[PDB]
């Protein structure tokens, strides 16, 4: 059987707060498809030839 | 068949007579006669616009 993950209690209460010390910079990558090749077919000559 | 015929570097078994494609459509055939490989090629075609 799957796993969807590790669990994880937040540290909440009504009186504290986490603040990030520091940071990264991160690089991403997306890739997207934008066009297909385009074709044609003769269709008397792919049924006939 | 019709077609282009033209001197190739295909290197058939002595038994075999025709070459043929990914696609099986016929590009190489033996001259029966005199036992060149001939490479076939479509005569020229496309649209008019
Ligand atoms: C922040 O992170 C960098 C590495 O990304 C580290 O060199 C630097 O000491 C860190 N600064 C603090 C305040 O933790
Ligand atoms: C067919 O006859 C020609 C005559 O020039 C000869 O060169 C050729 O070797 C012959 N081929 C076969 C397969 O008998």
């Amino acid at each position: 059987t799957m796993s969807l993950g590790a669990e994880n209690s937040v540290a909440y209460s009504n009186n504290s707060i986490a603040i990030p010390t520091n940071f990264t910079i991160s690089v991403t990558t997306e890739i997207l498809p934008v066009s297909m090749t385009k074709t044609s077919v003769d269709c008397t000559m792919y049924i006939c030839g | 068949g019709t077609g282009v015929l033209t001197e190739s570097n295909k290197k058939f078994l002595p038994f075999q007579q025709f070459g043929r494609d990914i696609a099986d459509t016929t590009d190489a055939v033996r001259d029966p006669q005199t036992l060149e490989i001939l490479d076939i090629t479509p005569c020229s075609f496309g649209g008019v616009s």
